[PDB]
């Protein structure tokens, strides 16, 4: 389904966007994955995030 | 006949360099034409060739800044090749110097840059500068980062971003070094024995696989503390090129 990485809060927030933002964090004048480096992700207090790509165990 | 007598240009343009008209034939070389000039250590740029009668045969007119950039000064000696492969770039950010924007308020973009790139097609590279001179007074600008790189032109087709920090000018020299032969004195014997084993493996290294042989890879320097010795082995990094780490 749609819940593994964009659907809800994943739009009204771009983690898509953050994460790529990070992978190319540069002046400079889609995928989501975790081969790189984290950026901070600043949500208020109250609000909670189930969102983050699924990874599964080792199978 | 690519070594030529700098001189003083009269005009105000931060991207002209006048050649004589001998020199522009013996170069095959048009009027307009933008050509790539190396001065002293690893510094050069590309400059619009211009037709000057006065100018001596073997003599070429560049600014102070063209000057400051090569690291030269009046009546130095430089390299120049022809540079036709040279693109427009289509997108250049860059940004002022802060000493140069000392109370200086509005758009500078659209007061100073603008009519300083109304189809100048004025040549830049990676690190350049240029002065332009708007209203009552002359705002300097460096070049961040040029797409396509290295060397291009600015058109109307580029983007032109000056959205950034204003550049100081003391980190220049401060914050990093770059000292070359010329900052060195009463050590020439040393020099030349530091210089005979790190520029030859590297700058012609194609020497030793004629002769087949391996050239020695470790050097060791030592004496009093306070002589230089740092100060040497930079030197000779910089003026070598290669990645220094
Ligand atoms: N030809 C020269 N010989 C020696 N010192 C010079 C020379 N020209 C300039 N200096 C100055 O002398 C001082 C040398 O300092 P430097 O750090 O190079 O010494 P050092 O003993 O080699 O250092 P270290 O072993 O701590 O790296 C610096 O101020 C340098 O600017």
């Amino acid at each position: 389904p749609s819940v593994l990485g964009q659907g809800s809060m994943s739009t009204r927030i771009d983690y898509a966007g953050i994460a790529n933002s990070s992978r190319n964090k540069l002046s400079k004048f889609m995928k989501i994955t975790f081969d790189g480096e984290p950026a901070k992700l600043d949500l208020p207090e109250g609000q909670l995030f189930f969102g983050f790509p699924m990874v599964l165990p080792k199978e | 006949d690519n070594m030529l007598l700098v001189d003083d240009a009269i005009n105000d343009d931060n991207s002209v360099i006048a050649i004589n008209s001998n020199t522009m034939d013996k170069l095959e070389l048009f009027r307009g034409d933008t050509v790539l000039v190396k001065g002293k250590k690893r510094k050069d740029t590309v400059l619009i060739v211009l037709i000057d009668d006065e100018l001596e045969d073997g003599a070429c007119r560049i600014n102070r800044v063209v000057r400051n950039n090569l690291r030269i000064r009046l009546g130095d000696l430089v390299t120049i090749h022809p540079c036709p492969d040279i693109k427009y770039a289509t997108r250049i950010s860059v940004l002022p110097i802060a000493d140069t924007i000392e109370g200086i308020t509005g758009n500078l973009f659209d007061v100073f840059l603008k009519p300083y790139f109304v189809e100048a097609y004025r040549p830049v590279r990676k690190g350049d500068h240029f002065v332009v001179r708007g209203g009552m007074r002359q705002v300097e600008f460096k070049v961040v980062d040029v797409e396509p790189e290295e060397y291009a032109v600015v058109a109307q087709d580029t983007i032109i971003h000056w959205e950034g920090e204003p550049i100081n000018r003391e980190d220049e020299e401060n914050n990093m070094n770059e000292v070359g032969y010329d900052d060195i004195g009463g050590c020439r014997k040393q020099m030349a024995q530091i210089r005979e084993m790190v520029e030859l493996p590297l700058r012609h290294p194609q020497l030793f696989k004629a002769i087949g042989i391996k050239p020695p890879r470790g050097v060791l320097m030592y004496g009093p503390p306070g002589t230089g010795k740092t100060l040497m082995a930079r030197a000779v990094a910089n003026e070598t090129g290669a990645f220094f780490f």
